RNA sequence: CCCAUAGUAGGCCUAAAAGCAGCCACCAAUUAAGAAAGCGUUCAAGCUCAACACCUCCCAAACAUAUA
């Protein structure tokens, strides 16, 4: 049993939000 | 205590009706059913009668009445010995308005049965309510 | 061990980090907003035809009988052409306004019964409650016209 | 307990806690389980006299009283 | 007849070819009985789980006891037993075939209605014995009005459009947003992450 | 009328009856 | 005053402190609240003693930590003292220790019925 | 307030009534609580807040009376739990190991024998979550569990 | 928190089974208490409910307050 801390929640995040402008500039 | 009961003026003393039901205040029903008997000579004989009996804590009789009942005073005025079963769509007794009119004259008069309605739809609307429930069918 | 388990079976730990990211958020507002801001017709018409009916009225406290025994006290006032009436004061205190009653509005509260009244046999009404050590005789109105329980001495005599 | 002497006036300004003590507990009901007491009730700042036969007399003026007080300290001159 | 039926251990016509336990009859939302028909209260499946013989008894004998015949019809939604679970003898070495036919078995999906209620009855007098019954069930389930049925789905709803989160596991999974398809099931595009396995997540949107 | 509400308050009272039976 | 240590919540009497003397069932737990009343001084050594690096030079720095459970410290370690360190938390006062103009900047904040008993 | 004077004769005297003070800065707000702008920002540190809803014997009051919300009704009888048991109320007693932040009854918790391993953790419980939603000024929220 | 009378010991079957062994109707009185939803009795009598009047030995030490 392993849990989500509050660290690798928002280095996902930041990852998303990476991915989303990228799917922003490929749509142009 | 508090007892009341649906006891004949048909039989005075039977048993099972007045036996053990009676034998817990401590009774004597030589006297209940002397005065029992006082009450079925001073009305009309072969009827059940309701009582009233209040057993004091001193231990004596104080035995209370008032008009018939409701079952065999229908039943029997419709001339029914044994009622119906079903009493939602059979009939035996088919009673008219002006009977049960005649009947409710001297039927609103009595204090222990309480019956103390100062009009009249007061007190035909609940025993026609009871005509209802039973195998009599309100003609006219 | 198949896709289908009996037991919860362990998420991948990427599988259980996507779980936790895209769990459901509720809104929260800038304030709570918990911290911002036919019978009675029929007790209408019956009442207030009570009130243009009694010439006199009289009340008490009669919660305090049994049953068989308001029943007596129901026969012995049934012997007078008086008339008790067990009903809400919730719908009273705006009755009282109504019928233009302001020396009768700090009267009827808690548990009363009203003897409603033409003909006065209270006097003899006060004659079955000396019987019985309680059950005071809450003031009346007779006419617009308050009546204390002197008042009901003076006028029941 | 012997007596209580309930009072108050309801021709002033009415009290509605000596009255539910006259409703609730000075009744019939508590004297069907206690019968050596004897209650009587004036009407015309209300007032609870109460006899004890042995030695006291326990008055109060319920006007800013509660009714949960007057009983329970009612009965806790019962208990004695 | 205003009574369940009595649902056979095994049909009358055998099933003389063995199956695969194919446990995605099991897996998901269901498709079929999600709906009432002329039916007022349900007991719905929040989660998949097998049927056997000893529960329909469970449900017709706890049912048909505590029931008003002349208030209150019941009809089964799901079928008699038809998937033939199999065992091998007890205490036998691996291999040498598949083992012989056990028992026969239902599957229910997540969102199925197992039984319909109807009559002249409310719901708070039917949430008793199908709470017993619901909870004698092997899956997870509940008893379910129409518009109790109606209301969370409305709340579903309500969930799906007061979210202040930005990720939702269907913006990540069918874009493939964090490489996440290396992880995800291909059923996680159409299940939307409200199920593993057989269970049922009814708080996660 | 009385007899109106009096009904009224006959099915409330036997609709209570009928919810309080498996309590 | 180290007797005058303050856990928070209820540490005193869930904390446990387990130790062994190596014989065969002698397996000892004691709370918190227990083996302060053994030894005043044993909770803020244990607690700084489990804190230090877990090597050989923590017994020699465990030698230069002088614990005393009162007010009193010895007259040769007073004559030693440089610096006071600040208590690292900041105690609240109780109502006997707020002044009277601390209390009347307060504002009473609701009416109470006029005739309600208390 | 009204007192019961008693020696045997019993009356009911009305007693020195406070008032609150003339300006709430949030008038049209529901709870005193709510009035003053207190929704999350006191706790049991400051009893000059929670004395106003206290019985001189230590008790609370009821919501009725105070005419709380409910949540801060449980949050002031929460935080007044956990004032008597760290001593801020001395003077409210009905006539030694220093606590503060105790969310139990020190008489009533069992201590923890065995601590579980590493994933499931017997924690012990300091403060008390209905004070979750205070104003942390620290980046870290409180933590509820050591 | 209370608060419970009356047609009635509802008819039929049942030794009697009365709201409570079963079928059927389930009307009605006052302002209002169901021909009855749970105890309870062979049966009763008694108790509550709805409704009326107030409303092998634990196992990092630890720590809730300073700006990401
Ligand atoms: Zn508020």
């Amino acid at each position: 049993p392993r849990f989500v801390s509050l660290r690798a929640k928002q280095n996902m995040i930041r990852r998303l939000e990476i991915e989303a402008e990228n799917h922003y500039w490929l749509s142009m | 205590g508090v007892i009341r009961a649906i006891v004949r003026a048909g039989l005075a003393m039977p048993g099972p009706p007045l036996g053990p039901v009676l034998g817990q205040r401590g009774v004597s029903i030589n006297q209940f059913c002397k005065e029992f008997n006082e009450r079925t000579k001073d009305i009309k004989e072969g009827i059940p009668l309701p009582t009233k009996i209040l057993v004091k804590p001193d231990r004596t009789f104080e035995i209370k009445i008032g008009q018939p009942t409701v079952s065999y005073f229908l039943k029997a005025a419709a001339g029914i010995e044994k009622g119906a079963r079903q009493t939602g769509k059979e009939v035996a007794g088919l009673v008219t308005l002006k009977h049960v009119y005649e009947i409710a004259r001297i039927k609103a008069q009595d204090e222990a049965f309480a019956l103390q309605d100062v009009p009249l739809s007061s007190v035909v609307r609940s025993i026609i309510g009871s005509a209802r429930s039973l195998g009599i069918r309100v003609v006219k | 061990s198949k896709a289908v388990t009996r037991h919860r079976r362990v998420m991948h730990f990427q599988r259980q980090k996507l779980m936790a990211v895209t769990e459901y958020i509720p809104p929260k507002p800038a304030i709570h907003p918990s911290c911002l801001p036919g019978l009675i017709r029929l007790l209408r018409r019956e009442i207030a035809a009570v009130f243009q009916d009694n010439r006199m009225i009289a009340v008490c406290q009669n919660v305090a009988l049994s049953a068989e025994d308001k029943l007596l006290m129901r026969h012995q006032l049934r012997k007078h052409k008086i008339l008790m009436k067990v009903f809400p004061n919730q719908v009273l205190k705006p009755f009282l306004e109504d019928s233009k009653y302001q020396n009768l509005l700090p009267l009827f509260v808690g548990h009363n019964m009203l003897l409603v009244s033409e003909e006065p046999k209270v006097k003899e009404m006060v004659r079955i409650l000396r019987t019985v050590p309680f059950l005071p005789l809450l003031g009346g109105c007779i006419d617009d016209t308050i009546l204390s329980r002197q008042g009901f001495i003076n006028y029941s005599k | 307990v012997k007596q209580v002497r309930v009072q108050f006036c309801p021709f002033e300004k009415n009290v509605e806690s000596t009255r539910t003590f006259l409703q609730t507990v000075s009744s019939e009901k508590v004297r069907s389980t206690n019968l050596n007491c004897s209650v009587i009730a004036d009407v015309r700042e209300p007032c609870v006299d109460v006899l004890f036969g042995d030695g006291h007399r326990l008055i109060m003026r319920g006007a800013h009283l509660t009714a949960l007080e007057m009983l329970t300290a009612f009965a806790s001159h019962i208990r004695a | 007849k205003p009574k369940l039926r009595f649902i056979e251990r095994a049909p009358l016509v055998p099933k003389v070819r063995r199956e695969p336990k194919n446990l995605s009859d099991i897996r998901g939302p269901s498709t079929e009985a999600t709906e009432f028909t002329e039916g007022n209260f349900a007991i719905l499946a929040l989660g998949g789980g097998y049927l056997h013989w000893g529960h329909f008894e469970m449900m017709r004998l706890t049912i048909n006891r505590s029931m008003d015949p002349k208030n209150m019809f019941a009809i089964w939604r799901v079928p008699a037993p038809f998937k033939p679970i199999t065992r091998k003898s007890v205490g036998h070495r691996m291999g040498g075939g598949k083992g012989a036919i056990d028992h026969y078995v239902t599957p229910v999906k997540a969102g199925r209605l197992v039984v319909e209620m109807g009559g002249r009855c409310e719901f708070e007098e039917v949430q008793g014995f199908l709470d017993q019954v619901a909870h004698k069930l092997p899956f997870a389930a509940k008893a379910v009005s129409r518009g109790t049925l109606e209301k969370m789905r409305k709340d579903q709803e309500e969930r799906e459009r007061n979210n202040q989160n930005p990720w939702t596991f269907e913006r990540i999974a069918t874009a493939n947003m964090l490489g996440i398809r290396k992880v995800l099931s291909p059923y996680d595009l159409t299940h939307k992450g409200k199920y593993w396995g057989k269970f049922y997540m009814p708080k996660r949107v | 009328s009385r007899e109106y509400w009096r009904r009224l308050r006959k099915q409330n009272i036997w609709r209570h009856n009928r919810l309080s039976k498996n309590k | 005053n180290t007797r005058h240590i303050a856990f928070s919540g209820n540490k005193w009497e869930q904390k446990v402190y387990s130790s062994h003397t190596g014989y065969p069932g002698g397996f000892r737990q004691v709370t918190a609240a227990q083996l302060h009343l053994r030894d005043p001084v044993a909770i803020v050594k244990l607690a700084i003693y489990g804190m230090l690096p877990k090597n050989l030079h923590r017994r020699t720095m465990m030698e230069r930590l002088h614990l005393f459970p009162d007010e009193y410290i010895p007259e040769d370690i007073l004559k030693n003292l440089v610096e006071e360190l600040p208590q690292p938390r900041k105690i609240p006062k109780r109502l006997d220790e707020y002044t009277q103009e601390e209390i009347d900047a307060f504002p009473r904040l609701w009416t109470p019925p006029e005739d309600y008993r208390l | 307030f009204r007192e019961v004077v008693e020696t045997t004769i019993i009356e009911g005297r009305i007693t020195a009534t406070p008032k609150e003070s003339p300006n709430p800065p949030n008038p049209s707000g529901q709870c005193p609580i709510c009035r003053w702008n207190l929704k999350h920002k006191y706790n049991y540190d400051d009893v000059l807040l929670l004395s106003q809803f206290i019985r001189p014997h230590g008790g609370m009051l009821p919501r009725k009376i105070t005419g709380l919300c409910q949540e801060e009704h449980r949050k002031i009888e929460e935080c007044v739990k956990m004032a008597h048991r760290a001593g801020l109320l001395p003077n409210h007693r009905p006539r030694q190991l220093n606590r503060y932040l105790t969310r139990w009854a020190p008489g009533s918790v069992k201590p923890i024998y065995k601590k579980g391993p590493r994933w499931n953790r017997v924690r012990m419980p300091v403060g008390s979550p209905l004070l979750r939603d205070n104003v942390c000024y620290s980046r870290t929220p409180w933590k509820l569990y050591h």
